[PDB]
């Protein structure tokens, strides 16, 4: 329990506590020993592993671990087969490099995924300030700052970085930035008074790396190092499990399917080989290519161009990814952990209601004035106007001119800067109508006055009055005013608008907004001459009985794409949780108004107001929504935190600590919930760390919140969420598209193999010609299906259950691979057989011809005519075999492609060629066939032989039977769906 | 229930057998259908066929080609040589050859009806004794025990395939690497010139022609020195018979190492 307590303990305890002074510091030797025993005071860099180290598990894995055992059994045959002078058998020396560049380019291929790769504290030492002025033997001194320990006696002056979690023990007029640890950068007082029981909420600690915005204290050293409260987040930021995300465990389950077959295809069959008489070694070899034919060499790489070109799509609307896994997660995302402030909001106090003529106005808050705006015909209100534009004292930085007033950069305070803007944006040049009143007197907010004055000159040249404006704290301008504007009159205070005044105020109170009073007063210029002489000590004006003008209300408001982006998500299946460091109730208005709260619900302590029943009373499963402090969170059991995360589906958590954002993510996690993190604050690199996909603000955003994310939306532009959610749904649905016609033609990569071994016929299929297939006459089509459209409505589908809907599960696999791969397969023997006759082989000499086919001492075997062959001529025929079995799975990956399209639709209804990268896929495919087959020398290098014109012909029927069953297969679903035939033959 | 229950694991096999059942039946149909676009005459293609191989009796291999090593000193050296040869020159006695006739034609052998027994073609006989001294007699030993051995050089056959007819094709025997130091390999054949007479093309297939036999030519190899090793190749000289292929060493041409030791 590192816990900081020392808020609560008096000098004496302090002092006691850290054998120290509060006036004179550590001695210094003390000093140096506590250094020697608690190290530097600096965050400690976990180095992750080694860049080449995390290449090298690239190289193992399910595909890759079978892919070296058979290069390696290439290698032995290779060697044997030359330690005995045979040096036709070089094919396995190919085959062996070929597979290991296959691995070794796949293993680029997991290993590039990952764009960023920078570290995390990186971004975290950057907020840790160099140096500090310590006071040790009563000499204040400038000193290192991973020089102070516990007990040291630190002064801090505004301007400067804070230099360890200190506990105050003298302070003049000291504000702080807490924004790392609550994302908000109000400014917050520091004393030495224990005003709370949170260490996080008292005054009189102040917190490493935070910045001191203003004055002076001096503190006692209470933590350093990673005991800090930075150094603790940024320990859960880079100390949090490295969990495969959604799209890598989708991808390991099906390696393990598949990694599993064909070990078992391969090792029965070595049984099968050695039971019928095979040597050993022979046997070997067919676990060899038993292993490249049923294995999808190129598959894990299309997958990761699949991802790519998603990743390019989500990139062109600007939203930046770090890791193409990442572009999925979205896609499957039920619940999303949104930070409030710079997230949801503009991170920017903007003007929001005005009370005015008795009625409260909605000001229009988007960053784009693209809101509804309120009713400026009042003179009530262009008197309030007057007022709140001469009685600021804030400016615009010159030459913004080209700025949108939101983004202009304005000298004052956040409150001075909304109104300002407010200003500028109702008006047409807020300075230059200040400059026509020119200000002859001013009082500046005070703490003692606790409002605002200035008197002016009016622009008109014909009435010399002077206008008394003034603002303040509500009850306080109040307290002073006699009389108010209500429609064009001017009206006695009396009871009834005091009172109507209350309730306006506490309303806008209620909306989590703040508040300021505005009066007016003119002064005659019989009692107040044209050159009237207004002294400030004098007090020679009034400051009393003032006539009220209106109240104007401040709230960050939401950025304007975020209500509408909120709503999408929702519509999607997606929960909607806030979670933020601000405070409660203004949390929860905004939550209202982005529509995570919707319009009726209500918190169990709303119900309990409208039927005026205590709280203790109101049956908690009839409140819709809820709002959990970060006191409450900490007080409550796990069992109690999912009991509320099941009762109320709209959930707000307010005044959360970084650690309990980080809680309540994995909190969704262990109920099933793939979880997306929004931010943008280093109080959110914990919770995007943990989350299975976080999302920073580019513009917005803090380095460790950037850093922590696995993506940017570079335009701030939170709708971006809703792009991804749909692509991720689109990519997962094509995936499986696309591993389905993959997968299908590994079948009839095998089975040549299969007949070859139990039938000893001569070879219908070499390895060479495989890889051919695998990496590269069939990578383009697979690809292509990556721009399939959606076949249904998937943005109002519920996110998909991550246990029950896998990307292949048995129903896709059993189909590819045993139906519609065996019709490629018959197709491909019934071709075999056709160029075999065509040529000379009979069928049934097939059968048992092997060993004589492959026999180097046989120049004159005799066919089905009684022709005699020489292993030369039966060596070019074999290759006739391999290519003529070569289009036949060619010819059908045409089919194949075109019902992998639609797993539902028709190819009718959505059109055969709507998809048109497709289709050039298809016809690069053809190409690069009669390149294989027709360019001269291929015979030679690649043992390809330019077939007859009737040997593609052969398995066309084949394949038109492929789209013809597929076709009325998925005819059968749509009308029955609730049938066998759906609940079976739907993958 | 192992992934399902026990009647669904029932209904899914039945339609798995079913569509394999009709699968197989469907491509059983295109072998049988392939079994009669085809001729039990004539092949279809003979794209891998354009030049015959050659071959050569007795065929002993070492490594990456046939080799044969004797001592003239030890005859149990070349025992077997003679052995296969004799025991291959068995399907060319006179009785082996009762199923063909004399052809006298000295010209292409044409049979376009089946006048032959069992609606067949004739073929022409081929006897071990045109072959002469290469033939086992008077020599049983085939040329070995003197050191002047004979190589019977037999061409593939191929349906209709037609050599040439300006004269018949030749076998000609020479030194692949002619020594600098050596005259050229002296050679006798048998029959006179290494001529394959034209009678015995075109063939017909082993339907057709059941009884058919390849001709022979022996070659007697004179010069060849002793306890030397050397290398001969033997090229078929005809109009289409080509010997030029890289990828194939016994397309038209037979080679292979020899060393007569004493
Ligand atoms: C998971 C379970 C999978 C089950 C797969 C089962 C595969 C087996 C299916 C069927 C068995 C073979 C069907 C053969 C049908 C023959 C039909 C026929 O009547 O034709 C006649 C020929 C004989 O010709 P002839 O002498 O009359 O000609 C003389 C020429 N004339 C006629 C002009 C004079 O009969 C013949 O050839 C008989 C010899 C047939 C040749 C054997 C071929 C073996 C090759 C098998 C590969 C199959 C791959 C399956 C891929 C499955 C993927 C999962
Ligand atoms: C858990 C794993 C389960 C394993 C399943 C086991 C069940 C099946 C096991 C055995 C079935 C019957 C085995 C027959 C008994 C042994 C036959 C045998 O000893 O023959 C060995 C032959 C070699 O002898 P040769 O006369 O050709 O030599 C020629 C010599 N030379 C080259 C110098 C000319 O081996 C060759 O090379 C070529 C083969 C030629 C002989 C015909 C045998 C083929 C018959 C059936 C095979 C089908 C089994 C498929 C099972 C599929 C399960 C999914
Ligand atoms: C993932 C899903 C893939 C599923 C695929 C799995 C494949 C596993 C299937 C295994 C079945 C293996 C069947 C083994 C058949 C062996 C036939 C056999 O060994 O039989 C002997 C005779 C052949 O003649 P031979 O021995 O005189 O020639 C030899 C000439 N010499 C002696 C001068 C050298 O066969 C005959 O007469 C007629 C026999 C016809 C054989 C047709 C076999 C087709 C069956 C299935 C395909
Ligand atoms: C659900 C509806 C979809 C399926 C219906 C389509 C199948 C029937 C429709 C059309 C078939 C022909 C389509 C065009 C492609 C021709 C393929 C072919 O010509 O294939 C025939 C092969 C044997 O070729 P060949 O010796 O006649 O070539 C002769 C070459 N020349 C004439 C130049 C010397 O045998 C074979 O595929 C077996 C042919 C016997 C017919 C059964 C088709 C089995 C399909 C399943
Ligand atoms: C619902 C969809 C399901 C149906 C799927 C249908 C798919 C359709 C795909 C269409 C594919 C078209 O393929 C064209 C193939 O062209 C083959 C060219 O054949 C040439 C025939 O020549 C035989 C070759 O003999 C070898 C010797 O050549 C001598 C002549 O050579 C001249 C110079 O050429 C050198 C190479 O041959
Ligand atoms: C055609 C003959 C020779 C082979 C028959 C063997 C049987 C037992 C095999 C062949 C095809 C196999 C099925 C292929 C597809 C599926 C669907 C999958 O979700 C579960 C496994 C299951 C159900 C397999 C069970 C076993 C199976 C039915
Ligand atoms: C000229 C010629 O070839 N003659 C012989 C003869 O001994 C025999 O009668 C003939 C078959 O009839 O076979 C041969
Ligand atoms: C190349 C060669 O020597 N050819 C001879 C030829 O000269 C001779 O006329 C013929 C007799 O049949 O034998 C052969
Ligand atoms: C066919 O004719 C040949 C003639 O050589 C004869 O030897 C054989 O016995 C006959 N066979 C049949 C089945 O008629
Ligand atoms: C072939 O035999 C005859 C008869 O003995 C003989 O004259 C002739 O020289 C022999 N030729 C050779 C090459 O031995
Ligand atoms: C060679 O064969 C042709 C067949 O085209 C024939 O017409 C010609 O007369 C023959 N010539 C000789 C010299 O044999
Ligand atoms: C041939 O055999 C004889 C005796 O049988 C032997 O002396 C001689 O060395 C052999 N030749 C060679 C080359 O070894
Ligand atoms: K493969
Ligand atoms: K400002
Ligand atoms: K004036
Ligand atoms: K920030
Ligand atoms: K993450
Ligand atoms: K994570
Ligand atoms: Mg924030």
């Amino acid at each position: 329990a590192m816990e900081i307590n020392d808020h609560q303990l008096s000098v004496a305890e302090l002092e006691q506590k850290y054998q120290t002074s509060a006036t004179k510091g550590l001695s210094a030797s003390l000093a140096a020993e506590l250094l020697l025993r608690d190290g530097p005071n600096a965050l400690r860099p976990p180095r992750g592993t080694p860049e080449y180290v995390k290449f090298a598990r690239q190289l193992a894995g399910g595909l890759q671990c079978l892919m070296w055992v058979a290069a390696a059994i290439c290698l032995i045959a290779f060697a044997i087969q030359a330690s005995e002078g045979d040096l036709t058998t070089d094919d396995n020396l190919y085959l062996a490099l070929a597979l290991i560049a296959v691995v070794v380019v796949t293993g680029c291929f997991g290993y590039y995924q990952e764009f960023k790769s920078t570290n995390i504290i990186a971004s975290f030492k950057n907020l840790v300030p160099q140096q500090a002025t310590v006071i040790r033997d009563g000499d204040k001194f400038q000193i290192n700052a991973d020089q102070l320990v516990v007990g040291d006696l630190v002064e801090m002056k505004g301007g400067d970085r804070v230099p360890a979690d200190i506990r105050i023990l003298q302070a003049q007029g000291c504000k702080v930035d807490n924004s790392s640890l609550t994302g908000e950068s109000e400014p917050q007082t520091r004393s030495p008074e224990c005003t709370h029981e949170s260490p996080l909420e008292t005054r009189n600690i102040a917190f490493f790396s935070t910045m001191c915005l203003e004055g002076t204290a001096q503190g006692l050293v209470v933590n350093t190092g990673d005991r800090t409260i930075i150094g603790r987040i940024a320990s859960l930021a880079s100390g949090v499990e490295n969990e495969k995300t959604p799209i890598a465990i989708e991808i390991e389950h099906f390696v393990d399917i598949i990694a599993g077959l064909a070990i078992l295809f391969g090792a029965t069959f070595f049984i099968v080989a050695m039971c019928i008489g095979y040597t050993f070694l022979r046997a070997m070899v067919f676990f060899m290519a038993i292993v490249v034919a049923y294995v999808p060499e190129g598959l894990l790489a299309t997958v990761t161009v699949c991802l790519s070109l998603t990743a390019k799509r989500l990139a062109s609307k600007n939203c930046v990814v770090k890791n193409l896994e990442a572009v999925e997660t979205l896609g499957s995302t039920s619940v999303i952990c949104s930070d409030k402030t710079g997230t949801l909001t503009q991170n920017r106090m903007t003007v929001s209601h005005l009370w005015f003529d008795n009625h409260i106005h909605s000001a229009d808050t988007t960053e784009d004035q693209s809101g509804q705006t309120f009713d400026q015909s009042s003179e009530t209100w262009r008197a309030l106007c007057r007022v709140l534009t001469l009685c600021n004292r804030a400016a615009f930085k010159s030459g913004q001119d080209a700025v949108p007033v939101p983004k202009r950069i304005v000298i004052g305070d956040a409150s001075e800067t909304a109104l300002l803007k407010f200003s500028e944006l109702t008006l047409g040049n807020a300075m230059g109508y200040r400059e026509r009143f020119p200000k002859v007197c001013e009082i500046p907010f005070n703490s003692t006055n606790k409002f605002q004055l200035s008197i002016h000159t009016l622009e008109d040249p014909r009435d010399p009055r002077h206008v008394l404006v003034m603002k303040g704290a509500p009850e306080r301008v109040l307290e002073r005013c006699s009389s108010i504007l209500i429609k064009g009159q001017e009206l006695p205070l009396d009871e009834q608008w005091r009172e109507a005044f209350q309730t306006a105020y506490l309303s806008l109170g209620g909306l989590g907004e703040r508040v300021l009073g505005f009066c007016q007063l003119y002064l005659s210029e019989k009692d107040y001459p044209p050159g009237y002489a207004f002294d400030v000590e004098a007090m020679n004006f009034p400051t009393s009985g003032l006539c009220f003008a209106g109240l104007v209300s401040m709230i960050d408001p939401p950025r304007a794409t975020v209500p509408d982006a909120v709503l999408k998500c929702r519509t999607a299946g997606i929960r909607v949780i806030m979670v933020t460091g601000d405070h409660p109730i203004t949390a929860k208005a905004i939550a209202a108004s982005v529509g995570i709260i919707s319009e009726g619900s209500e918190t169990v302590e709303d119900i309990a107001a409208r039927l005026r029943v205590p709280v203790d009373q109101v049956n908690r499963k009839d409140a819709r929504a809820c709002v959990i402090n970060g006191m409450q969170l900490k007080d409550m059991d796990p069992s109690e935190l999912v009991e509320a995360l099941r009762t109320h589906p709209e959930m707000v958590f307010a005044r959360t600590s970084p650690q309990q954002k980080l809680v309540i993510v994995e909190s969704c996690q262990r109920l099933g919930a793939i979880v997306a993190v929004t931010g943008d604050g280093v109080n959110d690199s914990p919770a995007l760390k943990k989350a299975d996909i976080g999302v920073a603000m580019g513009i917005a955003g803090s380095d460790a919140a950037k850093n922590a994310a696995d993506m940017i939306l570079l335009d701030d532009n939170f709708a971006s969420i809703v792009t991804g959610v749909e692509q991720g749904r689109l990519i997962f649905d094509n995936l499986k598209k696309s591993i389905a016609y993959t997968l299908t033609k590994n079948i009839p990569e095998l089975t040549p193999w299969l007949i070859y071994i139990t039938v000893s016929v001569p070879l219908p299929l070499g390895c060479i010609t495989i890889l051919f297939i695998e990496l590269c006459t069939d990578i383009f089509p697979s690809v292509s299906l990556a721009y399939e459209k959606a076949e249904s409505d998937i943005m109002h589908l519920r996110p998909r259950n991550p246990k029950r809907d896998r990307l292949v599960n048995e129903p896709l696999a059993a189909y590819s691979y045993f139906q519609i791969g065996a019709i490629q397969s018959f197709a491909g023997f019934t071709d075999y057989f056709t160029a075999m006759a065509q040529e000379g082989w009979f069928p049934l000499l097939c059968v048992g011809l092997r060993p004589q086919w492959e026999n180097h001492h046989l120049q004159d075997l005799q066919d089905s005519y009684g022709q005699e062959w020489t292993f030369g001529q039966r060596l070019y025929q074999q290759y006739t075999c391999y290519t003529v079995f070569f289009i036949s799975i060619e010819m059908c990956q045409i089919a194949d492609v075109l019902i992998r399209k639609t797993r539902r639709l028709s190819a009718f209804q959505q059109g055969f060629f709507r998809n048109r990268i497709l289709v050039i896929a298809i016809v690069f495919q053809v190409c690069i066939g009669c390149f294989l087959c027709y360019c001269p020398g291929m015979p030679n290098i690649f043992n390809f032989m330019p077939i007859r014109f009737q040997w593609w012909l052969v398995p066309m029927p084949f394949s038109l039977l492929i789209f013809v069953y597929d076709e009325i297969r998925k005819l059968g679903v749509r009308c029955c769906p609730g049938s066998w035939w759906d609940q079976e033959l739907y993958y | 229930m192992l992934g399902r229950t026990l009647s669904r694991w029932v209904w899914i096999s039945l339609y798995y057998v079913a569509f394999y059942v009709v699968m197989s039946g469907i491509f059983a149909l295109c072998i049988y259908v392939l079994m009669r676009t085809i001729d039990p005459y004539t092949p279809d293609y003979q794209d891998q066929l354009k030049s015959p191989g050659v071959t050569l009796r007795p065929d002993v291999y070492g490594e990456k080609g046939l080799d044969i090593s004797y001592n003239v000193s030890d005859s149990t050296t070349w025992a077997g040589l003679a052995h296969t040869l004799h025991r291959f020159l068995a399907g060319y006695s006179p009785a082996a050859q009762e199923g063909s006739i004399n052809c006298t034609s000295e010209k292409y052998f044409f049979q376009e009806s089946f006048l032959a027994p069992n609606h067949t073609k004739f073929s022409c006989k081929f006897t071990a004794d045109m072959l002469q001294n290469c033939s086992g007699r008077p020599d049983p030993t085939f040329g070995f025990a003197e050191g002047k051995p004979c190589f019977i050089i037999k061409m593939n056959r191929i349906v209709k395939f037609l050599p040439g007819n300006s004269t018949a094709p030749r076998v000609d025997c020479a030194f692949l690497d002619q020594p600098r130091d050596g005259p050229p390999l002296q050679v006798e054949y048998f029959p006179a010139n290494g001529t394959y007479s034209l009678h015995y093309f075109p063939y017909y297939g082993k339907k057709a022609q059941p009884h058919y036999s390849n001709p022979l030519v022996a070659a007697k190899l004179l010069n060849v020195p002793r306890n030397r090793d050397v290398v001969i190749v033997c090229k078929i000289l005809a109009e289409h018979v080509s010997f030029d292929n890289p990828h194939d060493p016994y397309e038209g041409k037979v080679e292979f190492k020899l060393k007569i030791q004493k």
